[PDB]
């Protein structure tokens, strides 16, 4: 551990709205970098949106500024992606990860050493 | 693999001395133009040390004369503590900054948890 446990997934229509929500165990969340993965059919694992172990940087990839955000609450161990004005191409498995970057490298899977089992998101036309 | 290696915590004894792994594995091409190390208060941290063009500097009063960086071997630039002090407790971060010569960049970092044990 840190275990990392995501919910929240869900089918909406195109345009919609989701928020998911990873709850992480132990005691030492507040000192780890946070981070959210997808996976989509037939592609590899890629970046999505990480946060500071302070919350005082936040970084996206570029295809989902403006519409992702994250944010965290280190008083209740937990980390929030709301997921906004949401597209087709946004289907995927989504998955929470720790590591312990402090504000380089967390666009890199490499980077972190726990991970979650996943949510899974559809985005319809 | 991480590009640092640096383990989540280590424990030092009070009054004494500790190591605080972080090592890389060069790749050619590349030049290391930068390492810093950093230590949190509480929810920001602060430059302790600096190696750049001009040298090894250390960056805040109470680290002077007790802290060294290694620099021997190329990729090792795990940092020492002399005399070490209840207040040294915290997260430290090595955060090393590589270049080309004409002009790419990457920078990776890593924070480790010191405990200081009586």
């Amino acid at each position: 551990q840190v275990q990392l446990v995501e919910s929240g997934g869900g089918l909406v229509q195109a345009g919609g709205s989701l928020r998911l929500s990873c709850a992480a165990s132990g005691r030492t969340f507040s000192s780890y970098g946070m981070g959210w993965f997808r996976q989509a059919p037939g592609k590899e694992r890629e970046f999505v949106a990480a946060i500071r172990w302070n919350g005082g940087s936040t970084y996206y990839a570029d295809s989902v500024k403006g519409r992702f955000t994250i944010s965290r609450d280190n008083a209740k161990n937990t980390v929030y992606l709301q997921m906004n004005s949401l597209k087709p191409e946004d289907t995927a498995v989504y998955y929470c990860a720790a590591g312990r970057w402090d504000k380089y490298g967390s666009s890199f899977q490499d980077e972190y050493d726990y991970w979650g089992q996943g949510t899974q998101v559809t985005v319809s036309s | 693999r991480p590009i640092l290696e640096v383990p989540e915590s280590v424990t030092g004894p009070w009054k004494g001395d500790v190591n605080l792994p972080c090592t890389y594995d060069p790749l050619q091409g590349y030049t290391q133009v930068l390492v810093k190390w950093l230590v949190q208060r509480g929810s920001d941290p602060v430059t302790i040390f600096l190696r750049d063009s001009s040298g090894d500097h250390i960056q805040q009063a109470k680290y002077q004369g007790r802290l060294h960086v290694s620099h021997k071997v190329p990729g090792d630039v795990s940092l020492q503590l002399s005399t070490l002090e209840m207040d040294d407790r915290s997260h430290y971060t090595c955060e090393v900054t590589w270049q080309t010569p004409d002009g790419n960049q990457v920078v990776r970092d890593k924070i480790t948890e010191l405990r200081v044990q009586k």
